């Protein structure tokens, strides 16, 4: 043991993913008036799987397009951007709290 | 022969037909003032 990777755990994967599907998630409020583009998804845990050892998934629409095509429902994106933004901020939470502790062992501090 | 024929324009018909046009018209309207109305509302999610 005594290793950083048993010691910190899946927090630095698992903030690495919440980063990446923040980047999904505006883009599809970015391109949310863009005609034809659809709506895409991220899977978090084959995603951690990826990340811990190392596919395009689009989001099924609620209802019909107007004509444009687009399939992103912005009502729902603002749901999974806030509450992508209050997970990742546990896992920073979760994983800073790793080398506080880590660094309080070492220095008996 | 020796006379011309007119329109057909039923002028209660058209008029009747505009005052509907114009209330439907309106309608609509307030249903576009609406639906800014609730984006606008949805829009503190992201203000953390």
């Amino acid at each position: 043991a005594i290793s950083f990777d048993n010691a910190l755990g899946i927090h630095q994967h698992t903030v690495g993913v919440r980063e990446r599907n923040a980047e999904v998630i505006s883009t599809n409020i970015a391109q949310a008036n863009t005609p034809g583009y659809k709506a895409r998804g991220l899977d978090f845990a084959k995603e951690l799987q990826a990340a811990t050892s190392g596919d395009k998934l689009y989001r099924l629409p609620t209802q019909p397009d107007t004509g444009d095509g687009n399939t992103v429902d912005l009502d729902l994106e603002r749901n999974l951007f806030m509450q992508n933004q209050i997970r990742h901020q546990a896992s920073l939470d979760f994983l800073g709290s790793k080398f506080k502790n880590l660094t309080k062992a070492i220095k008996g501090e | 022969t020796g006379a011309i024929e007119g329109s057909n324009v039923n002028a209660v018909g058209e008029m009747t037909a505009l005052i509907d046009l114009q209330r439907q018209f309106e309608m609509q309207v307030k249903m576009m003032s609406t639906a800014e109305e609730m984006d606008k509302s949805s829009d503190s999610l992201l203000r953390m």
